[PDB]
RNA sequence: GAGU
């Protein structure tokens, strides 16, 4: 509810290092798709082919993303909502692109509500889709959402790993 | 991020926080900016997941 | 302006502030009967305001300027 | 058996026929399946479903408009529907639905007169249902007071 | 009308008496015949206010000509009926 | 008389409607042949044979 | 009394005034969108096809709610923040939520797809206008392979557009769609046989290069031409369209003799009930896959019936296969149940 | 009969070549009645002129390539289909073109006959790269109507021509493109009326508006027998 | 009837009981819209009575869903009829078979998006032939209650009513049978006794200007619900045991 | 306190901060 | 311009209702040009006559039932929609019908006005069961075109009629079905010419040839606008 | 009972 874009720039250096999801082998979600429209927290100078620094606090336009692919960037620190220093909300930089607009998010936008709706809706809809329809057998969502709910509710598992 | 809103303080600050109170991380970091300025007893805390 | 508001948003920047700016202008035309810059071409106040902003005639700061100019001259008239 | 019946009619085995576009006179590019389907008109006439309301009666305690077309009701703008406007950031439209369009008694009448006078001004106040909430809480024996400015 | 904040605290016996504009000592709602509120009852108009705008119960004081007047005969204040939801 | 969208068949797997349409047309075709024969007024015998 | 001057007045007021349409359940923000109303005589609301996605609206009797933004501020909020033209992309993933569906896809697929020679193979055409003219004169099919001179605009480093004329190898159909295509985009995007999946990328490309206004016009255009050609095609569904592969009964009798083998091995008391259950199920799953492959080979490329020198092989223009291949409607899964084997059903227990 | 006639409303001639024409009010169904009938006439029936045959020296067939010329012979032929020519007097003329040197050859370079007007002189025909390259050709322009392709002609044309002479698809019809859109038109009482919007794209000489007038005239000529 | 049926059609129609079926076979003595008189065969005909069966058919009646229930005869005058044959068809039956809808000529094809997601494009022909056209019989009631102030009256004498309005109402204040109505028209005139009301000074001034002192009685007349319109086909009056009856009653 | 309302709400907030 | 006009050739009136009309020679492509355009017009624009109003004595409304009559009043009204009438002179006539006795009442039983021809005299209207039953009505037939339903009329018709008088959906349009076939016409030189064969099925009266003349006239009127005004 |  409460989460809103309060600030332009929190002035933080913080952020999470995203790798390309190579769960198993196949590039499940390419780096580019996972990272597009995010602010780069920190450059990475690898001398390379296209001479890319890409400076701090740059929103990844499709341009800069294409350059990443040519250069074969391994993993990248990207500014994130969680690592924002803004108290009572987040900054436009740590969020990045308003995906619905195709550019940097405007301060004032109620991001939280958008987030919750976006995450919730597919579950709620797919619970109607492959069930009015879901007929023959060759699971689905009824198994998945309990897993998701157990995550967001931070329930400790029945037999946990030790660290 | 919304899940990580709160933090349990383990050790007294210059305020009336003291052991075991759980306060919003925003408010205790803003307090720490003022502690940095004024010195005094710093507040040792630990962020909690909810 | 009527269909797409993209260029108008590109002039001001913040969508929400664009709303506020055009509404304050449209309120002037609605109530004060303040004269439009762009030819109406049979269009409503709100549309006029959005065109004006698109072409870069109206601005929050420019509205504040005309406010003080005229109010100050009214005070001068009083005294 | 069905195709044999079509041959007795001198109709095609495909049950598809050459059809012509009534507007142009030219034929459609390929054969179209044509025949008689037995169809029904269901009880859901648009006549019964169409409904519209500007202003009308309001509810007894909550003061918000009544529901249902037979009682000349307004639609419910529910929690789900509110969230939509939050997402968009449409603040005034939201407030409008919460106040001048629903409980806010002074607001609705003032807004109506403003609308008839052209000036689409918002003159909002406090939803009567909120007032009632407080009263309900105080009847519970919890002191809930507004500390003003 | 516009406030900044809202507080909840325990309702003291004394605080509850402050809100009250009358002690209800009877279960009587209204009269069976003249469907008008019964004395010291749950709907007492002497306590919660007039049923009709700027009219006392027995009808002695009528209209704005008598603004804040409290009828000696019936004991009802002559004000907006609005108050029956408030008091 | 009516134009229905064929895009609502494969996904739906209600093929009864298609067979119904084919048989429907054949039903009508026989009807038209009887109707043609009645308009001409061939005779009882011919109608009965068909 | 509903006097005739009142209708003129009503018409006056509603011009430029946005109204909000909502459909339940309102799961994301696009479940409420703003539109300019067009007054119509008749009691139902008419909704634009391309935003049916966001509403999840299908017209099997669906209903929607209408709301009037009253104030200058609310009207502005509606036109600026909530207008359908302004809100294209899903706020969840960065993807255009307005995408052609169903008949539109089908039509575009129909025009772009190629057939062997057909009417006027290897013609040479001056511009796509000559193509349109030839098609509608009835001297060329939409699927006729042809050489055509197209002028395609590539946008420069700055805002200025650099065009380039080129003779390409495409169908009459593709040339005609190029007229809907804005200058700025390349010809190779439309030069392929178009489906739902290619058209989403089309729209995306247009948004990123040209911007909002162009894409909105382009989307409407695509819708008009899509439906238009969908109808012209004459595309329909007969029982002949569902092709059963010739080798069903053989495959099945074999699978039945196989299952009989494991049942006899069970009566001997060697193989357990669970082992037999699993082997029977594997037999039938594999049989199912095999029959389906047969169905799709026999359907997908059943147009083994071509020309010009002698016999040649090509993609099938069977109606269901077209619907499924375009992504307009159906899929191979559905078609399995229609023409193939239905397959193994699962009990309410979950067990098969 | 309460005959409801349309009146020609707007003629937005966006370009001399391209023109939109709105038209209202039309009684219901007549939007498409008239729309399509006219479109047919406009395309296949509008009489005009077009290159029917070509002969370039040192060119045996259309698939060959000429030295010192960028465009292959087919490319040249395509440009000739597009060539806008008005012949005033005769119905058949044979124009000559001899041009040399490092030049984009245009329509102006054709020797214009007394009664033969080249509408678009800047129309590109061929590009001469080598300066020592000289191209020489004779282009037969006939008057006809509609679209007569070379494949139609070769079938019926048992009359043998000489090798060398290249037949071309004749696009006689000066109407390059035509389409009509039908929107609803509003009257106080009648909201079932419709408006016809005809978008025409035509080439040289023949004017959009004038071609419309003539198309209607052809249709009306046919109707004369049945009005009587 | 449905061209492509199953056979259960006949059974449903007959067993539902909505159709009139023949108890005893014999020859039809008198057919009518309203009834059917059939004279029974000697072999089935009991030796006691005359042996002529009479079936009155239920005409245009209101259903629970406000549909129209009418029974039509499906026999000719002087026809020999077997026992358990259908004499008269119910509301959605045709010669004994179930007839829920209507078959028609359909083509499966896209058409300019006018059949987008199951949307249906239908020919004007179907409307002209009125085959899908339906009847709905709705029921409007006007109650005259006795209040604390005095009784409500059902008079046509109502403050502020046009002669146009009162044309279709009789002396009693009840609309005539047959009368075509549209929303806003008064069906049954009714008036209620108003108590005292503090008339705003404006109305004091205005009623002093015009004289026109407002009468003791208000206006509670039952009118046509808005934008529904039809023909009054029947009226029914209920009076108590002792109240002076209306002229219309 | 978000979207269109952020402007007005921060104006109110500065009124709260200056008394 | 190689202008070439067709001439009306054969009018094979197979039946008063059904008529074939061959038409030749038409230049190439004009077969369909003209064929479709005429078909559109023929279906809609074609003017005709139809029962607009009805008044039966002892009948307040259409939902009631009359005694001694098999058919309910609506059933009668349906039959009247179907009733084929040609009015020669006037555009509005009111025919009377008083019939009694045990008889299937047909169109013949209507008293024909001097200039009013009943095309299908055998057309069933009502079945009188009781011999003592006598039915008496007055049917108003007007001339119009297309389809004007009673619901259209009641909406615009604030002009109040007397109770008793029953308005009917007017199906004015006479053309029941129409189709055109295009075959090749052969001239000595021109074998690319075409013949148009128009098969028409109309209700009573409206003469095949006459309907063709009128339909062509409507189309030509429209063409005036595109020729004369530019 | 209507569309999810
Ligand atoms: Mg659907
Ligand atoms: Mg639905
Ligand atoms: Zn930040
Ligand atoms: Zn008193």
């Amino acid at each position: 509810q409460d989460l809103v874009v309060t600030e332009d720039d929190c002035g933080t250096h913080e952020g999470i290092m995203m790798t390309p999801v190579i769960e198993g082998g196949d590039v499940k979600e390419p780096l580019r798709d996972r990272v597009l429209g995010r602010v780069t927290a920190e450059d990475v100078l690898k001398p390379g082919t296209a001479d890319i620094l890409v400076p701090r606090n740059t929103l990844l336009h499709e341009q800069w993303c294409d350059l990443l692919e040519e250069n074969s960037v391994d993993a990248v620190k990207v500014r994130s909502v969680v690592s924002c220093d803004t108290d009572f909300g987040v900054c436009a930089h740590c969020y990045g692109r308003d995906l619905a607009r195709g550019h940097i998010i405007n301060k004032g936008e109620a991001i939280g509500v958008i987030a919750a709706q976006s995450i919730g809706e597919p579950g709620t809809q797919l619970t109607m889709r492959t069930f009015h329809i879901g007929g023959a057998a060759s699971k689905d969502i009824t198994g998945g959402l309990p897993r998701v709910a157990d995550l967001f509710e931070a329930r400790r598992p029945k037999e946990p790993a030790i660290l | 991020r919304q899940m990580l809103r709160k933090a349990t303080i383990v050790n007294a600050g210059s305020s009336d926080f003291l052991e075991g109170e759980q306060v919003e991380y925003s408010r205790v970091k803003i307090a720490n900016r003022e502690l940095e300025a004024n010195g005094k007893v710093g507040a040792t805390y630990s962020r909690d997941l909810l | 302006a009527r269909v797409t508001v993209q260029d108008a948003v590109e002039k001001i920047g913040n969508r929400f502030d664009l709303v506020l700016v055009a509404a304050r202008r449209a309120r002037q035309m609605q109530v004060g009967g303040k004269d439009p810059l762009v030819p109406e071409e049979n269009d409503k106040t709100t549309v006029i305001a959005l065109r004006e902003i698109e072409e870069g005639l109206i601005n929050n700061q420019i509205l504040d300027v005309r406010e003080r100019q005229e109010q100050q001259e009214q005070e001068a008239a009083e005294l | 058996e069905i195709k044999e019946l079509l041959k007795l009619g001198d109709l095609p085995t495909s049950g598809q026929i050459r059809l012509y576009d009534g507007r142009t006179g030219e034929q459609f590019e390929r054969p179209v399946t044509v025949g008689y389907m037995y169809m029904l008109k269901l009880n859901h006439l648009v006549d019964d479903k169409m409904h519209a309301r500007s202003t009308g009666s309001y509810s007894l305690v909550t003061q918000q408009p009544l529901g249902g077309k037979a009682q000349f009701g307004g639609q419910r703008f529910g929690e789900m529907e509110v969230w939509a406007l939050e997402a968009y950031g449409a603040a005034y439209t939201l407030q409008e639905m919460l106040t001048v369009k629903s409980d806010d008694v002074n607001g609705r009448t003032k807004m109506y007169k403003n609308i008839v006078d052209g000036n689409h001004q918002m003159e909002p106040g406090m939803p009567e249902s909120f007032n009632v909430l407080l009263k309900e809480i105080r009847s519970l024996g919890i002191n809930i007071e507004l500390e003003d400015e | 009308e516009e406030f900044d904040a809202i507080k909840i605290a325990l309702a003291s016996p004394d605080m509850i008496r402050s809100w009250s504009f009358g002690e209800v000592k009877k279960p009587e709602t209204i009269n069976y015949r003249t469907f008008k509120p019964e004395r010291d009852g749950l709907f007492c108009a002497r306590i919660f206010g007039p049923v009709k705008d700027y009219e006392c119960l027995c009808g002695k004081y009528k209209r704005l000509k008598h603004r804040g007047v409290i009828c000696e005969k019936c004991g009802v204040e002559v004000t907006q009926t609005k108050v029956r939801r408030e008091r | 008389d009516i134009v229905l969208n064929p895009l609502g068949v494969p996904s739906r797997m209600n093929i009864g409607q298609i067979l119904e349409t084919h048989l429907g047309m054949a039903a009508k075709g026989i009807g038209d042949k009887i109707n043609a024969m009645l308009k001409q007024q061939q005779e009882v015998a011919k109608l009965r044979e068909f | 009394r509903e006097e005739a001057v009142v209708w003129d007045i009503l018409d006056e007021v509603i011009r430029e005034h946005p109204v909000l349409l909502n459909r339940a359940p309102t799961l994301h923000r696009l479940g409420i969108q703003a539109f300019e109303p067009v007054l119509i005589e008749g009691k139902a609301i008419q909704l634009h096809p391309l935003v049916c996605a966001a509403y999840n609206a299908d017209f099997d009797g669906d209903q929607m709610a209408v709301h009037v933004p009253l104030t200058l501020e609310a009207q502005l909020e509606a036109r600026a923040l909530m207008m359908s033209t302004n809100n294209i992309l899903s706020p969840a993933n960065g993807e255009p939520i307005i995408v052609p569906s169903q008949d539109v896809v089908l039509g575009l697929y129909y025009m772009t797809r190629d057939c062997v020679n057909a009417k006027g193979e290897g013609m040479v055409l001056t511009g796509p206008k000559e193509a349109e003219r030839l098609y509608r004169s009835g001297l060329a099919s939409l699927h006729a392979r042809v050489k055509v001179r197209i002028t395609e605009y590539e946008k420069d480093a700055n805002g200025e557009l650099v065009a380039k004329t080129s003779l390409k190898d495409t169908t009459v159909g593709r040339a005609i769609l190029w007229m809907i295509v804005p200058k700025g985009l390349p010809y190779s995007i439309v030069n392929q046989a178009l489906g739902k999946k290619a058209i989403s990328k089309m729209l995306n490309t247009c948004y990123r290069i040209l911007g909002l206004k162009p894409t909105v016009i382009f989307a409407d255009q695509i819708m008009y031409t899509g439906f238009a050609y969908a109808a012209r095609s004459g595309a329909s569904v007969g029982i002949d369209d569902m092709v059963i592969p010739e080798k069903k009964h053989e495959i099945i009798s074999e699978a039945e003799a196989e299952v009989a083998e494991i049942q006899e091995q069970f009566q001997s008391g060697l193989v357990t009930a669970g082992e037999r259950y699993n082997k029977v199920i594997d037999i039938w799953a594999a049989a199912n896959d095999r029959v389906s492959k047969a169905m799709m080979d026999n359907l997908q490329t059943e147009t083994v019936i071509n020309r010009d020198g002698q016999e040649e092989k090509q993609v099938s223009f069977n109606s269901i296969y077209m619907m499924a291949d375009s992504g307009a409607r159906g899929s191979a899964a559905q078609i399995r149940q229609l023409a193939g084997m239905r397959g193994l059903m699962a009990k309410p227990d979950g067990s098969i | 009969t309460e005959f409801l006639k349309p009146r020609l409303v707007d003629i937005e001639q966006v370009s001399s070549t391209h023109a939109k024409v709105t038209l209202e009010p039309l009684e219901r169904g007549f939007g498409h009645t008239l729309g399509n009938a006219l479109r047919r006439i406009l395309l296949s029936s509008m009489p005009g002129c077009a290159v029917t045959e070509v002969e370039i020296d040192g060119v045996l067939h259309e698939y060959s390539t000429k030295e010192g010329v960028q465009e292959d012979i087919l490319e040249i032929l395509l440009n000739l289909k597009g060539l806008a020519v008005r012949v005033q007097g005769k119905d058949e003329v044979i124009l000559t073109l001899n041009k040399s040197g490092i030049g984009p050859v245009t329509a102006a370079d054709i020797t214009h006959d007394g009664d033969v007007e080249i509408v678009k002189p800047q129309h590109v025909i061929c590009h001469l790269t080598d300066e020592n390259a000289s191209i020489s050709m004779r282009i037969k322009v006939q008057r006809g109507r509609g679209y007569v392709p070379a494949s139609t002609r070769i079938h019926s044309e048992e009359d043998e021509r000489p090798i060398g002479r290249l037949l071309v698809d004749a696009c006689y019809s000066p109407v390059e493109r035509i389409a009509y859109n039908v929107e609803a038109a509003r009257v106080e009482q009648r909201t079932d009326l419709d408006k016809l919007v005809i978008e025409m794209e035509t080439n040289g000489t023949i004017d959009p508006e004038e071609a419309i007038r003539r198309a209607a005239t052809i249709l009306a000529e046919q109707l004369e027998a049945f009005v009587d | 009837k449905p061209l492509v049926g199953t056979g259960m059609e006949r059974a449903v129609a007959v067993d539902s009981g909505v159709t009139a079926v023949a108890k005893r076979g014999g020859v039809v003595q008198y057919v009518d819209a309203s009834r059917i008189v059939i004279k029974v065969n000697e072999d089935e005909m009991y030796p006691g009575e005359a042996g002529i069966d009479i079936y009155n058919l239920t005409k245009y009646t209101r259903s629970n869903q406000n549909t129209c229930i009418n029974q039509m005869p499906c026999v000719s005058l002087g026809e020999p009829v077997e026992r358990g044959d259908v004499l008269a068809d119910g509301p959605s039956t045709d010669l004994g078979e179930l007839a829920l809808g209507q078959n028609m000529r359909v083509a499966f094809m896209p058409w300019n998006g006018y059949n987008f997601e199951d949307s249906i494009l239908v020919s004007e022909r179907v409307v002209q032939e009125d085959r899908f056209t339906t009847i709905h019989i709705q029921e409007l009631a006007c109650v005259s209650r006795d209040t604390k102030l005095g009784p409500e009256e059902i008079t046509a004498d109502i403050p502020n009513v046009g002669e146009a309005a009162l044309s279709k109402l009789d002396e009693s204040g009840i609309v005539y049978i047959g009368a075509e109505v549209t929303g806003g028209d008064i069906l049954v005139g009714k008036v209620t006794p108003k108590g005292e009301t503090q008339l705003t000074p404006e109305e004091k001034l205005l009623r002093a200007i015009f004289g026109e002192k407002a009468s003791d009685v208000k206006d509670s007349s039952l009118r046509v619900p808005n934008g529904v319109s039809g023909t009054v086909i029947d009226v029914q009056v209920f009076t108590r045991d002792g109240v002076e009856k209306d002229k219309r009653a | 306190p978000a979207g269109t309302g952020y402007a007005y709400h921060q104006d109110r907030m500065r009124r709260r901060a200056a008394g």
